[PDB]
């Protein structure tokens, strides 16, 4: 009745918690405590570094994640483990090992991003004949910030393959919620 | 028998990597005091005066001062 | 319906003797078929006490119903020791010795109110009894409860 232009889009309660403002998006590891970017920010408005602590883990949680299930009885189990039944020695070096795989692992899917920005050139040519053999670095970021869906990946490869037009990009993927299946998980 | 005391070895090590109470949080439900996880209180039965200097001494005793 | 005691017997009376003519009618010779078609007639009285719609339309039947509960008690009970047979035919005979307790057990669960609560209150009563016995039974020979309890007032 009072349609306003764009059609409505329900806007659901959040299940996931927001990432962390120290998060980095792209598979490498996270700063130890300092996030690297305060220092040029000015003091005083670095307020919010706390402030994400706080309605990360305080005040703004979902209640999607509140939920009491089997699997999350379970899964207790195994964080209470970790948390209390390990000691924090093992815990520590066993965080650092993490750290340095997660550094490897992130230096193999940055050189996998290039090298699907050398097949993005490639499939670019094979279909606009020679002229488009550029590649988009919007599209690399995105591939480097885990944005797009492997359906989103094909249908852009396809795209250039068969039209060229490296700078019509798909829709960047929304996040995954969180699956609920009533008392189970 | 190497194989037995290693398990327990490997116990033994795994609780000195515990150590202390450091990497842990407080809990509720347990407190580091057993007269607070139970509900124990002394009453009108059994205290008296003298108790209190026996108490003093028990407590220079256990803290492991020589005093009284 | 079926949430009373006296609810209860009529209905196992109507199961009973459909089970009985469905064995002996549908299935001085000819009386073997008259006792079991007048079992049908008792079913009717049982199906009409089972609303019992004013009291005091069942009410003639209800007593005409107990004596004749009495009447077949006494003749069906005399039956084996004044000369006839009763264990020879089971599919026919059973069916009049089971009506017939169930209506004198009627004569006893209506006469005196009774009800689902009387015998609640005997099983509450026996489980009681039962339940002091075990207790002193416990504290006499297995352990004092002043030991298994806990003490307060530490
Ligand atoms: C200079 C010192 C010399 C040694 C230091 C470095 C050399 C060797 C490092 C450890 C051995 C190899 C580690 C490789 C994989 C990590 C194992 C693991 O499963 O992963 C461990 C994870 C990672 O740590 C935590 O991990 C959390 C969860 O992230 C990850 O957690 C999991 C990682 O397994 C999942 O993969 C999940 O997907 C991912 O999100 C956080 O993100 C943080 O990274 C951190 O808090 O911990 C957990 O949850 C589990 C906690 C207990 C597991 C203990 C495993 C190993 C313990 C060795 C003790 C021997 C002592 C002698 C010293 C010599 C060492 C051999
Ligand atoms: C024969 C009949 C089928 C037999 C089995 C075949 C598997 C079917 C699963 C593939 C469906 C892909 C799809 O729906 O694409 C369509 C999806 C839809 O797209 C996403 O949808 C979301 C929901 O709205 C959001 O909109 C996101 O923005 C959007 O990207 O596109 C994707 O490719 C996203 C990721 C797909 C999820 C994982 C694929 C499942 C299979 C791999 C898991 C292996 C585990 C084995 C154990
Ligand atoms: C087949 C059965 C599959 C069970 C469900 C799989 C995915 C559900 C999910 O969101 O995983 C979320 C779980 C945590 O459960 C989450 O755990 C949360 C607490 S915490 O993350 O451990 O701090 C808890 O709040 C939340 O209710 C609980 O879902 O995160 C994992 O690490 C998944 C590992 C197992 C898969």
């Amino acid at each position: 009745f009072i349609s306003p232009m764009t059609p409505y889009v329900p806007e659901e309660e959040p299940t996931r918690t927001p990432p962390s403002i120290k998060d980095t998006g792209t598979l490498r590891p996270a700063s130890e405590w300092y996030p690297q970017w305060m220092q040029y920010r000015r003091r005083e408005d670095n307020y919010v570094f706390w402030q994400d602590k706080f309605m990360r883990c305080s005040t703004d949680i979902p209640w999607a994640e509140k939920r009491w299930t089997l699997f999350s009885t379970v899964w207790y189990l195994v964080q209470q483990l970790r948390f209390v039944g390990t000691p924090p020695a093992l815990r520590y070096v066993a965080f650092l090992g993490w750290r340095a795989l997660m550094f490897q692992v992130y230096a193999a899917h940055k050189a996998l991003v290039l090298w699907q920005c050398k097949l993005d050139a490639g499939l670019a040519r094979i279909g606009s004949g020679g002229a488009t053999a550029t590649f988009s670095k919007t599209m690399a970021l995105r591939r480097l910030h885990w944005r797009n869906s492997p359906l989103a990946e094909a249908l852009y490869a396809l795209n250039l393959y068969k039209t060229g037009r490296v700078h019509l990009l798909p829709p960047v993927a929304k996040p995954i919620p969180r699956p609920t299946f009533f008392w189970l998980f | 028998a190497a194989v037995a005391a290693g398990w327990h070895l490997a116990s033994f090590a795994l609780n000195l990597a515990f150590w202390g109470v450091e990497g842990m949080p407080p809990d509720r439900y347990w407190p580091t005091s057993p007269r607070i996880r139970l509900q124990i209180r002394p009453g009108r039965y059994g205290n008296m005066d003298g108790g209190q200097r026996v108490y003093m001494d028990y407590l220079a005793r256990s803290e492991g001062v020589p005093l009284n | 319906s079926v949430s009373t005691v006296a609810g209860l017997l009529l209905t196992t009376t109507i199961v009973v003797s459909l089970y009985g003519l469905f064995a002996a009618v549908f299935a001085a010779a000819g009386l073997r078929r008259l006792a079991a078609g007048g079992l049908l007639l008792t079913a009717a009285a049982s199906h009409g006490l089972f609303d019992f719609p004013n009291p005091t339309i069942y009410s003639l039947l209800n007593l005409g119903f107990v004596a004749a509960a009495v009447l077949q008690s006494y003749f069906l009970y005399i039956a084996p020791a004044w000369g006839v047979n009763v264990n020879w035919d089971t599919a026919l005979w059973g069916p009049m010795y089971g009506t017939a307790f169930l209506g004198l057990v009627y004569g006893l669960v209506a006469l005196t109110k009774f009800d689902w609560s009387s015998v609640v209150d005997a099983v509450l009563r026996v489980a009681c009894w039962f339940a002091e016995l075990t207790m002193w039974f416990w504290d006499t020979f297995v352990w004092k409860f002043s030991w298994s309890e806990k003490t307060r007032r530490a």
